[PDB]
């Protein structure tokens, strides 16, 4: 425990601003499946990793683009044969794929790419796709009307979800498939700041303690 | 010293501030003609009466008080029916909170009011259902006021408009809202903007035992309206 | 065609550079912009809200019990009420405020601070109290009279409920400095002291017992540099459902 | 109905238009009205004659125009499966016999 | 069955133009050989898929170009050396191929493209080759004369077919190729609008029902 | 020569991307327009008809 | 860099902290590259330093605690391979923008310690 | 888009050559410049003194 001291000496205003106090590209999914649910299907709900869902809830309402970098690392269970991927991106109202071969993979109307995995990570941006003008990170109310809807559920406020698909057909050898995926937020406009949050979390749907 | 708001007047107040929460009014919708097209019917003449609600009581165990704006009043005169046969409202709002204790009482109050406060239950993995946040004309009461029943501390929780009610200095608050939603009109049934909550931070005493400290809360809704009930064919 | 070589650093992927991306979505309008109230541009906007302290450190104060003290009428003169150490980083009075969370994710922080007092009493009660300033150097004054001779002001009660006391310099860094994971404290920068000038005066009919709360806010030349990661909550513990997105 | 299948957002206003194909001589009333989004569905003429209505007759006109004010959906898939959450009813038009 | 609201405002007139409602690149061909019928042979129709097909037949006529990109994912029935294709397009007069090591392979007069399976994707894209001024999608008429014609078929509407084929030699290793195509029209102008298709579709040559 | 490096996202295929592509046939004239009465340029054209 | 925490073990959760920056590369292809800004508090790197950053009687001589400036950590991130393969790193640093002060007379005898100058 | 070949010495490394470079931490202020007295420039003016 040693106790030193330094003189500091500081100019700079522009690094505590909002456009670059939250561009830092944090992980946001990590899962792996064996293919011989053969598929990753994740919807794309940010409170995942509380190091980045405190971060996010300082403010109430906020505006931004996704940034998505899908980075796939296979193995064998010694060589693996130019391995083909494709991550169609689902949006609210389109149907989303419940086997490997369904027929919603060769829907034309949703947005897909196509990747090896010799090149260099994939990578799509997503725009702001709220109906509403901003994000409700806080929503004080009810989506269900009656006695019984989930509270603090927006309707309004969903995104979509994203599903990643070896491509090829049933290969003698068969093996494991790890994807993580990296959301970058740009061009942030948030509002109305908030206390931060101290206790910690209980669940991933509510602010329980 | 007189707040004249229509029908109903408010009177003999001590001398207050109108600190409006950040930096607007209500405002009237500038121009959206892209979405709910059928003219407001926007009311101004009947609804803005200062519906004081009923009073509460301030002992020394006392632990806090909260109230939904838009649920508090869905029940309660002009504004409690346009809220039927209405599906979109859009309106500000003004608070005027005034206990009243003699020179020989001591305490103070936060009264602080919060956008989209999305409570939280203790102990447990379940989330709160719709009989414990519609509470009504009567409000609640905070269970663990040091962290605002969702977590976050109370110590920071002057980040919010708020005002403070010292015995020894003044007995009055009031904060002018705006309407802090992101969509341009809402649903009044179901989704509540603000949260106004007065909680004691230090508690009272006297010399004598419990004296009662009644406070008195009035809400008038400012530049209310609703949509369009009535059209040509 | 135009000829070309790669660079080394050639399709790498660094979490912290800036490039265009393919749109997943063209010809999209998303929903345009509406006026809504109280946007946030710098976060040094947040720092400079008042935010109140936790003056009573003693242990077993459990609660919101730990934002007041009491001064009773059975209180002997010189008596020691409270001293705040100004550490933001340390666990004390200034842990948890609003100045002390926004600086833990920002390695190094310089500025001016700004210290407010308010007396909860009742409108009879009279007194006087002392509010010294130790700089860095010195340390922390035990009795009265050495530290009257420091930087002192004498605030009564009668008169004004609040009073303001500027605090002129403060700096603070985290210092790893070893070669395994080892921490450095910072050295205690600075002290605020309160002392019991005379008695407190309560009439027959208040009660005799009166409270302090204090608030924090730093000034308009607050600065912070390079972010890091807030330790705050604790690393992960169980959530209740915590893969719904996968089925 | 058709075209905005494909398309997920729809919001604008609508133009009903009725028309009477009997003979040259027959007559009688009808009457025509509008519920707004709110109220659901009135059930008798009376309770019906208070909201928004036309009063229209067969010997003078063979044709008649309502002007729908404004519709608005979407589709709300807002759960974690595969769940679909149908949009409210909006508005309806309703025509009682009046002699 | 939760029934919720949102106010929706929107602007944006240029997102039902029929530019961008057909640009959207959906999944025509399908199909898969064995090498060891060694090739994949498809011609240029469009109404393979019925989610493309009642999507195109709201409209009589018609004029685009085709953005054709071929999607090639081999497999060995565990590494592949160096497998290099050929994908050449035959127009109407010239003839096609109909065994793998046939000499109209190596027909100078039509285009041919030679990919690798580790590049990209191959792509070309084809100009408008029909001798009308538009592509009839429905055509009220006989191609045969005198009695026994097909009903609906349009001489002048045909395009061509493809060809694709592994170029290398015989190896003692026999492997499975599965060929994608992906067609994307660009610059639309279409003419004369007609009502949507309610019943199922029956057959590919003809609207029965 | 110039001197380059690749992005994340190098070689990938969008079904949605707008860019240009080799011409398969070059010096090729297609037949030229007519004007086909009727065209329809938006499809709020068609939802206007009752 | 300082003030943030260093991993101890290859899947700690400080592989995926946000706010540190970090790079992906194969082994295919060419060599990774970042440049570091001055991460000094004071103006300029004391290469020599004439005293005690522990203040008391035990402190180590001649550690400035301003001018450190941080650790890299190299992973592989695949997973349990049913091969065991051995990795070797090497590390290029190329001084840019250079500004020095005050020249010093040039050491003849050979170094003893890399905390130090003995002799 | 425009039309690529790459020469022949294409991602060496060599120890001596120029090039810029990905910075890690971007919006990042260093400390500002102080006179500090005796800023040598040229290593000629090492070997003039006695």
């Amino acid at each position: 425990a040693i106790q030193t001291r330094t003189v500091i000496n500081q100019h700079g205003v522009s690094e505590t601003l909002v456009e670059n106090f939250l561009s830092r590209a944090a992980l946001v999914s990590k899962r792996s499946f064996e293919y011989k649910k053969n598929f990753f299907k994740w919807t794309i709900n940010t409170r995942s990793f509380v190091q980045l869902r405190r971060k996010l809830e300082l403010f109430t309402y906020l505006r931004f683009d996704a940034e998505i970098t899908i980075l796939t690392t296979v193995a064998v269970n010694v060589g693996l044969p130019d391995l083909t991927l494709q991550a169609m991106f689902v949006p609210t109202g389109a149907l989303t794929p419940e086997k490997q071969d369904s027929f919603h993979w060769q829907s034309g109307s949703n947005a897909s790419v196509f990747f090896k995995i010799s090149d260099p990570p994939a990578r799509i941006t997503i725009p702001f796709m709220c109906i509403n003008s901003a994000y409700s990170v806080f929503y004080d109310g009810f989506a269900g009307f009656e006695k019984n809807g989930l509270y603090g559920i927006n309707p309004a406020d969903t995104i979509g979800n994203l599903c990643v698909r070896i491509v090829n057909e049933h290969q003698p050898v068969g093996f494991t498939v790890t994807v993580r995926v990296y959301m970058k937020p740009k061009h942030i406009k948030a509002w109305a700041p908030r206390p931060p949050r101290t206790l910690p979390y209980m669940s991933i749907a509510n602010a329980n303690y | 010293l007189q707040l004249k708001l229509g029908n109903s007047a408010i009177v003999t107040q001590e001398a207050a501030n109108y600190c409006c929460a950040y930096g607007e009014w209500p405002n009237y919708l500038p121009d959206h003609e892209a979405v709910a097209i059928d003219k407001p019917t926007q009311p101004e003449t009947a609804t803005d009466r200062f519906y004081t609600l009923k009073s509460v009581k301030w002992e020394t165990g006392s632990t806090g008080w909260w109230w939904k704006l838009p649920d508090a009043l869905n029940n309660i005169g002009m504004f409690g029916q346009n809220v039927q046969h209405h599906y979109l409202y859009r309106s500000g709002f003004l608070i005027h909170v005034q206990c009243n204790a003699t020179k020989f009482h001591q305490g103070a109050l936060l009264v602080v009011a919060i956008p989209e406060h999305q409570r939280g239950a203790h102990n447990t993995n379940t989330s709160p259902g719709f009989d414990d946040i519609m509470k009504g004309e009567e409000g609640g009461t905070f269970n663990h006021p040091y962290v605002l029943d969702d977590g976050t501390s109370l110590a920071c929780a002057t980040i919010f408009p708020h005002q403070w009610i010292n015995l020894r200095t003044n007995n009055s608050a009031t904060i002018v809202l705006p309407w802090m939603n992101a969509a341009p009109m809402d649903f009044p049934l179901r989704h509540n903007q603000w949260t106004l909550a007065i909680i004691p931070v230090v508690p009272l005493g006297t010399r004598t035992t419990s004296s009662m400290v009644p406070i008195t809360v009035s809400i008038a809704p400012m530049c209310c309206e609703f949509n369009g009930l009535r059209h040509a064919i | 065609g135009v000829p070309t070589y790669l660079l080394p650093g050639s399709g790498q992927f660094l979490t912290t550079d800036d490039h265009s991306s393919a749109p997943a979505l063209p010809c999209f309008n998303p929903t345009p912009e509406m006026h809504i109230p109280g946007q946030v541009r710098n976060m040094l906007e947040v720092v400079q809200v008042e935010s109140m302290m936790e003056i009573n450190n003693t242990e077993s104060a459990v609660g919101m019990e730990r934002l007041k003290v009491d001064i009773s009428a059975l209180t002997d003169v010189d008596q020691l009420l409270f001293n705040i150490p100004l550490d933001i980083q340390l666990d004390g009075p200034l842990r948890n405020t609003l100045v002390g969370n926004i600086s833990r994710y920002y390695t190094h922080w310089s500025g001016s601070l700004e210290m407010t007092f308010m007396f909860c009493g009742s409108f009879m009660a009279t007194g006087k109290l002392i509010l010294c300033y130790t700089p860095p150097g010195g340390s922390c004054p035990t009795t009265r009279e050495t530290a009257m001779l420091g930087t002192h002001i004498v605030w009564d009660f009668g008169l004004q409920s609040s009073v303001t006391l500027i605090i002129p310099w403060i700096s603070g860094s985290h210092y790893r400095m070893f070669n395994n994971d080892a921490k450095s404290t910072n050295a205690n920068v600075g002290y605020v002291t309160c002392f019991m000038q005379t008695n407190l005066i309560v009439p027959s009919e208040s009660s005799d017992t009166c409270s302090l709360i204090g608030f924090i806010a730093a000034k308009d030349d607050f600065s912070l540099r390079l972010m890091r990661d807030s330790p705050d909550i604790g690393q992960l513990d169980h959530l209740h459902a915590a893969e719904a997105a996968y089925q």
